[PDB]
């Protein structure tokens, strides 16, 4: 019960996704032709939540990859762990995004867009009881944001009750992977902003100083990253996935971390993370964790916390543990930081328990904070983008499949007034 | 011939039941299955029986999310319960008051209020109601709320009895704990006869200090507050020379119709090695329930009076003991109880002791006694929950929620007033007589 | 006031109201009247009549309408949380927190009444009216006198009939009033005695006038019917057919109280007036030998004596009661 509906877009959507379902099937013991092979009948027990037990005892993943180019799909589909994706799924175009928003939203979108919403539809009517959506994508990539966008706003048309989950890429400040991200960050935050329950920022700049500070890797590939951001999704949807002596859902998370509807943008984290060589000389405790989860030097969101509050946070753990220490953990760390959460929301930290390690270790925990401080991040972008349209650089791309620059002023406006409300609610007494 | 059903509402209500259908199990000499291989009957107020040797619970287990009714269903406790009962929804509440009341809960509640009037009407002399409810969990509060006014509305005059778990003032799990506890308080308040106060940080603190483990899981507090529930139905449960009746609870412990929330405490609580040591004088756990400390509810009772006590007992307990102590207690200065009420106790007796569950904590005593206690302390907490809600609608934060859910702002503001307004009861009732 | 608070007085009102003020009510009581309190209070003075003028016109001369004056002098209309807020602040700064039940009403002819409902004390605030800068005095009055008052007598030798009797006291009033009336509007910046200058003059009018031509009378003062309706029912308290003239004189107490108070504020000892509880002025001096002072309670806003007397200064000033008027009026 309870069935979530994965969709993949943007050629980073797909690759993190692959690595999202090897974590999955790594869970539930999965083998790569489809078939369980797993020895504890709690996997299978939700099974169904994710997969779909098809004919001949196999399983499914409940995936939707859409792309317009067939390179990185391909890619999956002779990759292992590919071979068990149900081979109709695999959605692509032959024009491609070409890095363009506009063709992601309303030239190449809108003809495949058409055939992704029915194949929506079917999974939709497939499942028993459908839980909500997540939706894995970029926000530079053409691709990713314009057809993200697109199905988020469609899909909330057909179904304004279900939840949304989207684990977007945001750009790092310091590098810029492309020349016109400040306009598909723009406009993809403008339909977000519009259609979404929840939001988890990520960059790469953040990932990239964790695989070379703390894990000690000098080398880090984009597998790696795209480990770190598996495990991240993975111990959001245990808490559902699995029997805990404190159980979560994605709506408990919705609920608790969103008490405004448009400031849900959630910087996500991670714990423990340990070098290959500096594990056995730390103790595995919750006050460790805890306090491994508070601190810019550990948060996938490239933007200091103490420079904000901390609207709301959830922490939502695994592996047998005791609740009235993570509840003496909470409290210490929330009263030391006083001056770091926000005054007007007592008591703000909404735990979760399981009761299953993430494979490999003996508990773990990751941190979902809703904080203030990424409005710096916006207002980053928001100068970036004003700079590049004062002088209206790269409009004509833009303006050449039907956008007009009313488009733009619009969503500049709406972007400002969003960080002017974080500005408000940081401040408020 | 006195039967009394359970209802276990929410994640909370499921597990605490887990403990106490254990508890229960362990103490008649019945098997997991039902089966069985100074007791008298005893066991037929809570096992209603078959024909064949097996015997089923009165317990009605409905949840909103599957995850722990199939963890009941799966675990060693699978053959006992009637598989009719074990209720579940699709979507929990997820937090949300309005989805636990409103939206979700409303289309069980009828299957629910089925299964309930089928086992009144298999028994002949119900007693009341038992409902296993957490306060911060959106469908504890919610359904719960749905529920009590639901009997109420079918069962004109009858017991029902409730086990809050009070929302504790600096551990919270939920992060809309002030908006549930105020709601579902709103609701119950003109319907439930008695609740009874209990908290998750008293009861952490207890086993740190007590029982001496540093890190509890939930099954601890779990076990410890079956333990109290078995001490509360061991008068109808076994042969006692003191017996007392739920009706007698709800006549002792309420001197006002809303002024209905006492709060629990329970002794002797002592480790396995710190059992010898000490003799466990009756004047001495009658000490220890009177003491600060091991009140169960993170209130001081000194800032406030207790306007009714009532202390049961069970094991070789004899009554001019009880008397000589709660004599002793009534001399001493720092519990004052209120001028208006000079006789501040009922006793009850009972000869069975308590048992310890195997696997457990606690050391196998021969005298044990537990206090429901109805004070005035605990209208300062309601101060601190009022507190909280105040800023959280100050900002208006999470309204949409509950507004998009079926439920208005004029409601919210109406449970501040009436919330006020027990707040202003309880002070009013705290001051002294003139003339 | 609960026994000669009329048992229709709303049915009266809006008969009033909806004949545009020119019916006469016809109030009923529940029985039997106290015909004792009605016979003792059943006429009107008029030895203060132009001190009580002399109040009014002052207020009206500096704020123009009674309106303006409770709106400028009065702040806002409180809510019951904050009414409870300023209450529960009182109480701990008054030393008797938990002692006293609060309740809130909008049924009160007054902005509150002590009480002993179930053998215990309880303050009744009436919410309807309720404001900021006014409610603290109210507090004053009923707490930091009458109640305060009450405690410290309990303890005394006259603390009952038989006792006021047997060491010779005269009445409480019009001290007690006086004092609590005076205490109401003690750190107030424009301290008028609005309230005890209206009720003395209605009711010397009410001896002479019909309920119609009591209420017409006031429009002079004050606009507002309501208010005015207030007014004219507790001048008229114990009267059955209104449309004959007559009082209930009883509201004249308290500027009453005042004025003697003010005139002999010099040789009154205000702590030990306190501390011995509801008695006289004048009995000081015969009671201090008997009384037993050891735990009684004197109010917070009488510690600092020095700056309480100043305060009483400010009120002569304020309501043109300046000593050498006060001492044609009483040459004692
Ligand atoms: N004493 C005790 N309390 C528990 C236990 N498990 C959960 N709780 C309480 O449950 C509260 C969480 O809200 P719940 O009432 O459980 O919510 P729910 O029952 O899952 O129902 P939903 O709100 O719809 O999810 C916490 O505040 C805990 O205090 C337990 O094992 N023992
Ligand atoms: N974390 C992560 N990000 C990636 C990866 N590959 C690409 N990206 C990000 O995705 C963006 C490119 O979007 P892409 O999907 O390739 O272009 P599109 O075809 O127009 O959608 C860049 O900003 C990269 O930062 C990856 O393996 N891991
Ligand atoms: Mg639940
Ligand atoms: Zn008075």
């Amino acid at each position: 019960m309870r069935e979530i509906v994965h969709i993949q877009a943007g050629q980073c959507g797909n690759q993190i996704g692959a690595k999202f379902w090897e974590v999955i099937s790594d869970e539930h013991g999965i083998d790569p032709s489809g078939n369980y092979v797993g020895d504890s009948d709690l996997q299978l027990e939700r099974i169904s939540v994710y997969y779909n037990e098809a004919s001949s005892h196999k399983y499914v993943p409940r995936a939707i990859l859409v792309d317009l180019e067939p390179g990185t799909m391909d890619s999956v589909r002779s990759g292992a762990f590919g071979h068990l994706f149900r081979p109709d799924n695999f959605i692509f175009g032959q024009s491609g995004a070409g890095n363009n928003w506009a063709k992601g939203h309303y030239t190449e979108g809108a003809e495949l867009v058409d055939s992704v919403l029915d194949v929506v539809r079917k999974e939709c009517e497939n499942c028993d009881c459908l839980q909500g959506f997540q939706l894995t994508h970029s926000l530079g990539g053409g691709t990713g944001s314009g057809m993200g966008t697109l199905l988020i706003s469609k899909v909330r048309e057909e179904y304004p009750d279900r939840i949304m989950n989207t684990f977007s890429v945001v750009p790092s400040p310091k590098v810029s992977d492309t020349v016109v991200e400040p306009y598909n960050a723009t406009l993809s935050i403008h339909q977000l902003v519009e259609n979404t329950d929840e939001t988890y920022c990520i960059d790469n700049e953040a990932l990239y100083d964790i695989c070379f500070r703390t894990l000690k890797l000098a080398t880090p590939t984009y597998g790696d990253l795209n480990h770190l951001v598996s495990a991240t999704m993975s111990g959001v949807t245990t808490s559902l996935r699995f029997p805990g002596q404190l159980n979560a859902d994605l709506r408990k998370l919705a609920v608790n971390m969103v008490p405004f509807p448009r400031l849900h943008f959630f910087m996500p984290g991670f714990a423990p993370l340990t070098a290959r060589g500096s594990q056995q000389y730390r103790a595995l405790t919750v006050p460790e964790l805890t306090q491994q989860m508070f601190d810019a030097k550990n948060m996938m969101a490239a933007c200091d916390p103490r420079h904000g509050r901390y609207l709301t946070v959830a922490t939502v753990f695994r592996g047998r543990m005791s609740m009235k220490e993570v509840d003496e953990q909470m409290l210490a760390i929330q009263s030391k930081n006083s001056s770091y959460f926000v005054e007007w929301i007592p008591n703000n930290v909404k735990v979760a328990v399981c009761d299953i390690p993430p494979r490999g270790l003996k508990m773990s925990s990751t941190f979902i904070g809703n904080s203030t401080a990424i409005q710096e991040l916006f207002k980053r972008i928001s100068e970036q983008f004003t700079a590049m349209f004062r002088r209206k650089a790269f409009l004509h791309w833009y303006t050449g499949e039907g956008m007009d620059e009313m488009e733009f002023t619009e969503a500049e406006s709406n972007m400002n007034d969003l960080v002017s409300e974080y500005q408000q609610y940081q401040d408020a007494t | 011939m006195r039967e009394c059903i359970s209802i276990h509402v929410g994640q909370a209500g499921v597990q605490i039941g887990n403990a106490c259908w254990e508890l229960y199990c362990l103490e008649h000499g019945i098997q997991p299955d039902g089966q069985m291989p100074h007791h008298h009957d005893s066991f037929n107020t809570f096992f209603s029986e078959t024909g064949a040797g097996k015997h089923v619970p009165r317990a009605v287990f409905v949840d909103l999310e599957p995850t722990v009714i199939d963890e009941v269903r799966t675990g060693t406790y699978r053959q006992l319960f009637h598989p009719e009962q074990l209720i579940t929804g699709k979507e929990d509440a997820a937090n949300n008051y309005a989805r636990g009341h409103y939206t979700i809960g409303k289309e069980i509640i009828d299957l629910v209020l089925d299964r309930i009037r089928k086992l009144a009407d298999q028994c002949t002399g119900l007693q009341g109601f038992l409902v296993f409810h957490s306060f911060g969990g959106g469908t504890g509060s919610g359904f719960t709320s749905l529920l009590m006014e639901r009997l109420s509305v079918d069962y004109g005059k009858k017991s029902k009895l409730e086990f809050s778990i009070y929302p504790a003032p600096q551990v919270s799990t939920a992060v809309v704990e002030p908006y549930n506890s105020i709601l579902t308080t709103h609701t119950t308040l003109e319907h439930s006869d008695c609740a009874f106060m209990v908290d998750n940080e008293a009861i952490y603190d207890i086993c740190r200090r007590n029982l001496d483990i540093e890190r509890p899981t939930y099954t601890n507090l779990n076990r410890l507050i079956s333990q109290i529930v078995s001490s509360i139905t061991a008068s109808l449960r076994f042969d006692g020379a003191l017996n007392v009746d739920l009706t007698e609870f709800q006549t002792n412990l309420v001197p006002y119709p809303r002024i209905h929330f006492p709060l629990a405490t329970y002794a002797p609580v002592i480790s396995a090695e710190k059992a010898y040591h000490e003799q466990l004088s009756v004047a001495e756990i009658t000490n220890a329930c009177f003491e600060p400390a091991n009140q169960m509810v993170k209130c001081d009772p000194r800032h406030g009076k207790y306007m009714a006590c009532c202390l049961l007992y069970r094991g070789d307990v004899v009554p001019k003991d009880v008397n000589a102590a709660i004599a002793t207690i009534k001399t001493k200065r720092s519990i004052q109880f209120v001028d208006w009420c000079p006789t501040g106790f009922k006793v009850g007796i009972n000869y069975q002791p308590p048992t310890v569950v195997p696997g457990g904590d606690l050391a196998k005593v021969q005298r044990a006694v537990c206090m429901l206690s109805n004070t005035t302390a605990i209208a300062e907490a309601w101060a601190r929950l009022d507190h909280k809600f105040d800023l959280m609608y100050a900002k208006r934060a999470f309204v949409h929620w509950y507004v998009g859910e079926g439920m208005e702002e004029g409601e919210f503001s109406e449970a501040r007033e009436d919330m006020a307004a027990l707040e202003k009861d309880y002070e009013e009732v705290g001051v002294d007589s003139v003339e | 006031l609960v026994a000669l608070r009329p048992t229709n007085m709303d049915r009266e009102r809006d008969k009033f109201f909806q004949s545009h003020y020119t019916y006469n009510p016809q109030f009923e009581y529940q029985e039997p009247m106290p015909t004792a309190v009605l016979e003792k209070y059943c006429e009107a003075s008029g030895q203060f009549i132009h001190q009580a003028v002399g109040i009014i016109e002052a207020v009206l001369e500096k704020f123009g309408t009674y309106e303006h004056f409770e709106a400028a002098t009065g702040g806002q209309l409180l809510t019951k949380c904050q009414i409870w807020s300023i209450v529960r602040k009182y109480m701990q700064k008054e030393g008797c927190a938990g002692e006293v039940v609060v309740q809130l009403s909008e049924d009160l002819l007054s902005q509150a009444v002590m009480m002993v409902e179930n053998s215990r004390p309880t303050l009744a605030i009436n919410l309807t009216g309720a404001r900021q800068y006014w409610l603290e005095g109210m507090l004053r009055h009923q707490i930091g006198t009458h109640y305060l008052r009450g405690v410290n007598n309990a303890r005394q030798p006259w603390h009952n009939a038989e006792g006021r009797l047997r060491y010779g006291l005269r009445p409480a009033n019009p001290t007690e009033e006086g004092l609590a009336s005076l205490h109401s509007v003690l750190f107030r910046k424009q301290p008028f005695l609005w309230r005890a200058a209206l009720l003395y003059y209605t009711i010397h009018r009410a001896a002479r006038m019909s309920f119609r031509q009591l209420f017409q009378d006031l429009e002079r003062y004050v606009q507002d019917a309501d208010v005015r309706w207030e007014y004219c029912v507790r001048a008229k308290r114990g009267q059955t057919d209104t449309s004959l003239p007559g009082c209930f004189s009883k509201d004249q107490v308290y500027l009453d109280g005042i004025v003697r108070i003010l005139r002999h504020r010099q040789t009154i000892d205000f702590p030990l007036l306190t501390s011995l509880g509801k008695v006289s002025y004048e009995d000081v001096d015969h009671l201090r030998p008997h009384g037993v002072l050891d735990n009684t309670r004197v109010p917070h806003f009488m510690q600092d004596l020095a700056r309480y007397r100043q305060q009483l200064e400010h009120i002569m000033a304020t309501n043109r009661l300046d000593e050498a008027e006060l001492g044609r009026l009483l040459p004692d």
